[PDB]
DNA sequence: TCAACTGTATG
DNA sequence: TAAAGAGGAAGAGGACATACAGTTGA
RNA sequence: ACCGCAGUUUGGGCGGGCAGCUAAUUAGCUUAUGACUUCUAAGGCUUGCCUAAAAAGUAAGGGGGAAGGCGACAACCCCCAAAGACCAGCCGGAACUAUGGCUGGCAACUAUAGUUGAAACUGUCCUCUUCCUCUUUA
């Protein structure tokens, strides 16, 4: 699937809507994150209760076996210290894993009351110093005494509208759009939180009036109306908007692609539209995928509808792949990153970085120094004057720190572009690529590096290799800068990019060569090229 | 081995008692406690000669749970001679604790 | 009286 | 040159990109 | 250098662009991580003159009128111009240099024949981590 991005203008009415709305979407997030703190109780329960019954198991299991082997199984977890056993204490070792964390426990006669969260969906939780947990509800209105049992419950405008009147706030002018929209960023969020899997990836935070919502998303329908002789866009809840892009109809090609989902942005630069856009035959792959849960409940996984389903699904989803696969040359490459050179070819091509965002970084810099003099000296003033109460914003402040955003707005832009550019590049000439980097040098560099986004333009180049029918490889990066790559010894560097190989038997003896290139060559031969 | 804790000897205990000394603030109806009750005897034992602990009912010494900024049971707190040399709150895992204790000792 | 919006179901 | 606060951003890296009933209103 | 405008970026395009040297208010070379207006805390040389953080503003296609601004300037009116530069194929191991060459058509400019018309675009949400600025201590 594609995002096709447009400029918008809109009128100062349409702005103040676009603010209100934003306001309500927050107070909804706000809203949402207090009732799925308040009900992961019950989650973390039924969770305790099935671990209890693990230990048992792996209690009973490591009991019922002979006593020579099961004292020093149990004295593996229960000292730090952990000799080599033999494979067979190892396997009941493996076994018995879940004493590895927990001990057994009752879990009997709790009153099982909310529960505060930490840094941890399961350990770290405290309950604050009787009261069971109970559900809350809508207060009234056609759907009074409703469990909010989860977040798909608060999809409904009539007991958001009872709740807001309950506290005392306006009704929502909100369409029910967006309140999908948001409900489905925050469904990822929690989703994310409590995937064991993921590590990086904690509690949603709360949004405090400096950290509104900055965007409107329609996840449900496409625009009502794109109108291309009068550019003009009708989407929901707002009137018509008027487009300021040139090549808009070009990049969109409607004639030739399906929209379906839609956002309103708000950025320095201004107001965009993205309109997300996919293959005709979409529309047919989507209706049979939500059409799986009926026939899986009304005929059973083992019917010949479900085999039919699976295999149109299928035959539409291969149909989608080979839409965008183009025949090559078959050409190998092997890739490597460089400090010097963004990335190096086994061929010995060295390719510059973007030399121009450093430039916005130290400008970033400069402006950044000057804005904070400027602060300190207006609360100096605002001090000695004799007042107390925190102070207010001036005009020019304002205007440097929409200078400095739009500066960090346009680095970041300017990023994206260079590396889609060098991936559609390496797409169309190479058809198998070999990418591995030595990342040792971390162990200002890292200033230098954070402007580069070598992870982005790795995941791009892997994305539009594997589109258009090509290989992407990930070989391991042991012993590769210091290689000889047609000898394998290790060899010696006489500059601070040069290498020459050691042993008298090379044929490349004492002669210099680029490190990159080399870095180049070994990575391919380690790719089976 | 873990000693039962008071309101009343609160004071000689933990503070001029020699040693470090972890106290744990414990509540019947948890369940997050009862997930860690086991670990802290574990603990008791292995550790012994090289850290004392204890155990106090927030149920059996309310005022106590208080002074010392605890808010939520269970908690855990490594006393050293007068003050809190170590806090902790949440029903940490085996290895957590282990790690914690390795690195507070 | 038909397009657009809101409620239900699933993942 | 080093370390700890507060505030403003970005980079990593994983997902995501709806279908039908029922109701309103110009 | 930088700033504003062309969907977003790079090479370019129109406009703004401190100071010094040179030549003849207007053209070249070096060069500033923007330019200008108003009023000020402060600082310098000697009672006057200079430089000025902060604060509030102005303009950023060409030309001619023009209510009104302390000023940079300008609501409104008339004429001229129109670059993030055209379309479709075929080669290309496409770097250095942010995509080179050929073929056909179509535009614009020169003298029926020549020159120019460069590339790319999948964004959003989230949680962590990093970078920077300024402070306090060391």
């Amino acid at each position: 699937m594609k995002t096709i991005k447009i400029k918008i203008k809109l009128t100062t009415d349409q702005v103040q809507l676009c603010d209100r709305y934003l306001e309500e979407l927050t107070w909804l997030w706000n809203l949402t994150l207090s009732n799925q703190l308040h009900n992961h109780c019950v989650t973390w329960y039924a969770w305790a209760a099935k671990l209890s019954a693990d230990l048992d198991k792996a209690t009973e299991k490591l009991d019922k076996l002979k006593p020579e082997q099961q004292q020093l199984v149990k004295d593996y977890y229960r000292t730090k210290d952990k000799p080599r056993l033999t494979k067979k204490e190892q396997e009941l070792v493996a076994k018995f894993d879940i004493f590895a964390r927990w001990s057994s426990f009752s879990l009997d006669g709790i009153i099982p009351v909310p529960l505060r969260l930490g840094n941890s969906g399961y350990e770290g939780l405290s309950c604050q110093i009787i009261v069971p947990h109970k559900y809350r509800t809508f207060p009234g209105g056609k759907f009074e005494g409703r469990e909010l049992t989860t977040l798909e419950k608060l999809d409904n405008v009539n007991g958001l509208n009872t709740l807001r009147a309950f506290q005392n706030l306006p009704d929502l002018q909100v369409s029910s759009h967006y309140i999908g929209g948001l409900l489905a960023f925050f469904k990822e969020s929690w989703s994310a939180f409590l995937d064991p899997k993921r590590m990086n990836s904690r509690k949603p935070k709360f949004k405090k009036d400096s950290d509104k919502i900055t965007t409107l998303s329609n996840n449900q329908c496409a625009p009502n109306r794109i109108d291309v002789n009068k550019n003009i866009v009708t989407v929901t809840g707002f009137s018509p908007i008027t487009i300021i892009d040139k090549n808009w109809v070009k990049r969109l090609n409607l004639s030739q692609v399906l929209p379906r989902t839609y956002m309103l942005t708000q950025n320095p630069s201004g107001y965009y539209i993205n309109i997300v856009i996919a293959h005709p035959l979409h529309e047919e792959k989507i209706a049979l995928v939500k059409k799986l849960p009926k026939v899986k409940k009304e005929f059973g996984e083992d019917s010949q509808e479900y085999e039919d389903i699976k295999s149109k699904i299928k035959f539409l989803e291969q149909q989608i792949k080979e839409s965008s696969i183009v025949k090559g040359k078959d050409l190998s490459v092997g890739i490597d990153p460089g400090v010097q050179a963004v990335v190096s070819t086994d061929h010995g091509a060295l390719f510059l970085p973007n030399l121009t965002r450093e430039r916005v970084s130290i400008h970033i810099e400069e402006l950044q120094s000057r804005l904070d003099n400027a602060e300190l000296i207006n609360d100096k003033k605002w001090k000695s004057l004799g007042n107390k109460t925190p102070r207010i914003k001036t005009k020019n402040e304002t205007k440097l720190q929409e200078k400095i955003s739009r500066l960090h707005e346009r680095g970041a832009n300017s990023s994206n572009a260079f590396n889609h550019k060098l991936s559609t590049r390496l797409s169309r000439t190479y058809e198998h690529i070999a990418w591995e980097d030595t990342q040792i040098n971390n162990l200002g560099l890292n200033w230098i590096m954070r402007q580069r986004c070598l992870s982005d333009l790795k995941a791009k180049t892997k994305q539009k290799t594997e589109n258009r029918g090509g290989n992407f490889h990930e070989p391991p990066a042991n012993y590769s800068s210091q290689t000889c790559h047609c000898c394998g010894q290790k060899g010696e560097r006489r500059s601070q990019h040069e290498f020459v190989c050691k042993n008298s038997d090379c044929k490349l003896f004492d002669i210099p060569q680029q490190a990159d290139t080399n870095a180049a060559r070994n990575h391919k031969q380690n790719g089976g090229f | 081995k873990i000693i039962h804790l008071t309101d009343d000897s609160f004071d000689t205990d933990v503070l001029k008692a020699d040693g470090a000394i972890l106290v744990d603030f414990w509540a019947e109806w948890c369940g997050p406690c009862k997930m860690i009750a086991p670990i802290l005897d574990e603990i008791a034992d292995e550790y012994q000669g090289k850290l004392t602990v204890a155990k106090l009912n927030i149920d059996q010494n309310p005022g106590t749970a208080p002074k010392y900024g605890i808010r939520g049971i269970p908690t855990l707190l490594l006393f050293k001679n007068g003050e809190v040399a170590a806090t902790k709150v949440g029903a940490l895992s085996k290895g957590q604790l282990k790690e914690f204790l390795d690195a507070n000792l």
